[PDB]
């Protein structure tokens, strides 16, 4: 039903989803990708794309009995969280990473 | 190579010790220790990762890394010889899962 509603909206708008067309994501697959970003990693829907540096969504994951709009919207909120996690882990490596640091013991 | 450089360094140290010792004898280790690469302690210097299960491939890589960190080239990731003064260069199988291989 929701995929049909999304498809009707797409037909009205000219099939302007491409990626937002449901990325058929098993709730298990979504949980796995969540466990991926749980390490602050760049999952498939959390990939650190070139213009992302951090969580970048997959092809519009749908929900259990829904289209991708709200499913991937909540996924995108969680993706903002996991993108912050990936970047934050990189920032958490700032002391070790900046071994040749001209900033003293502060960093 | 690293072995050649180590041998040259030992020879140079021996030469300096002979030039400075005025005939003072120094211990000479059996060359088999430095001439036995199988006796080196560094990292030794896999199922198709697209076919094995990600968990099974991860377990095989875990055994591989236990071996490599214990001085034995692993199945998927193996740290290989160093050219001169360097660490053992780890070459990982490229078909593994992205995050798994990254970690």
């Amino acid at each position: 039903f929701c995929r049909l509603r999304q498809g009707e909206l797409q037909v009205l708008g000219g099939a302007l989803l491409q990626a937002p067309q449901p990325v058929l994501v098993k709730e298990s697959e979504l949980v796995k990708d969540t466990l991926n970003v749980l390490l602050g990693v760049v999952s498939a829907t959390f990939s650190l794309c070139q213009p992302a540096q951090a969580f970048t969504v997959k092809r519009g994951v749908h929900v259990s009995g829904a289209s991708p709009e709200s499913v991937s919207s909540l996924l995108s909120e969680v993706a903002e969280c996991g993108t912050h996690y990936a970047r934050l882990s990189d920032f958490s490596l700032q002391p070790v990473l900046d071994s040749s640091c001209s900033k003293g013991l502060v960093f | 190579t690293w072995q050649q450089s180590l041998e040259l360094t030992r020879k140079m140290l021996r030469d300096k010790q002979s030039k400075k010792n005025s005939g003072q004898r120094l211990p000479v280790l059996p060359a088999w220790v430095y001439e036995r690469p199988a006796l080196l302690g560094d990292f030794l210097p896999a199922v198709p990762i697209g076919s094995l299960p990600l968990a099974s491939q991860e377990a095989a890589v875990v055994e591989d890394l236990l071996y490599v960190l214990v001085g034995v080239d692993g199945r998927y990731i193996s740290a290989q010889p160093l050219t001169g003064r360097q660490g053992r260069t780890f070459l990982v199988d490229p078909n593994l899962d992205l995050s798994i291989r990254e970690l």
